[PDB]
């Protein structure tokens, strides 16, 4: 349901990067020299560091991130374990002094290990290609 | 009779590219290309008309939202069951149980989808045929590296 697509981002773009608030996130895009980049909703992945019901705390290579409303996503192979490598799709409910996220998705990847080792790349990938 | 060669890159380059930007360039035909996406969610029943599989769902490569049908072998491959052999496997329990565990297994299989795939984009009806999956690979990771590092 969000207007805004599944943005690809590292906890360290909402924590130091992001502006507005609740129903109006933008990421600060000063350094690469582009404009304020609008995100409700965002595609994150990590390794799941706790997990209590609902809630998870996750971990990219640039930082935490927590994440809520896990009792209402699709049922797919289970990942709510400490150690499994998941990706997210949530609407951004926080951004510092850690993101939050309220879930709409978290799927396990933990099968293959290239999508960890290709996340931050993909991150990077996705950004230069946006207006 | 015509290729815009300033966007060959966009389109095309190794390992994937971005349906934002496929968007952006305005197709004027039938266009394929390889995304990484993740289903969003399913947009419809999961069909047997015709005697072959068929559902449509929303996915997204993290720049945009795109509707994609599923057509026939993905399907029968993920379900395990063509729609033939499921109507024969009706007329015993236990093969019938194989389907339905198939058809579980399939559900689950889409939700935790999250690969490359080939879409043939229709821009005259706006959305597109998905033509294959494949799981990310080495080959993948270096080709992004390398796009991004020298």
């Amino acid at each position: 349901l969000p207007r805004s697509p599944p943005l690809k981002v590292l906890a360290e773009q909402l924590r130091r990067d992001a502006e507005g608030g609740p129903g109006a996130w933008r990421l600060s895009r000063a350094a690469a020299g582009r404009g304020p980049l609008d995100l409700a909703a965002v595609w994150m992945q990590g390794r799941v560091v706790m997990a209590d019901r609902g809630e998870a705390r996750l971990r990219d290579p640039s930082g935490d991130f927590s994440v809520r409303g896990l009792e209402r996503v699709p049922r797919g192979r289970p990942c709510l374990v400490p150690g499994k490598y998941v990706m997210v799709m949530g609407v951004v409910q926080a951004c510092s002094p850690e993101p939050c996220l309220q879930a709409v998705k978290m799927t396990d990847l933990s099968d293959n290990p290239i999508h960890e080792s290709m996340w931050e790349l993909e991150v990077e990938d996705l950004h230069r290609n946006i207006p | 009779n015509s290729i815009n060669l300033s966007i060959a890159m966009d389109l095309y380059s190794p390992p994937f590219v971005y349906l934002s930007v496929l968007m952006a360039s305005k197709p004027k035909e039938v266009t394929t290309v390889k995304v990484k996406a993740f289903i969003v969610t399913l947009t419809g029943n999961l069909s047997s008309s015709g005697g072959i599989w068929s559902i449509t769902a929303k996915v997204s490569d993290g720049t945009a939202y795109l509707d994609v049908d599923f057509v026939d072998e993905i399907l029968t491959s993920l379900i395990g069951f063509s729609v033939p052999e499921m109507k024969q496997s009706k007329k015993d329990p236990l093969q019938y149980q194989k389907f339905l565990e198939g058809l579980q297994k399939c559900q689950r299989d889409l939700i935790d989808l999250c690969c490359l795939m080939t879409i043939s984009f229709n821009p005259s009806l706006s959305k597109a045929m998905v033509l294959a999956l494949q799981d990310v690979n080495m080959e993948h990771l270096e080709n992004l590296k390398k796009r991004l590092n020298k």
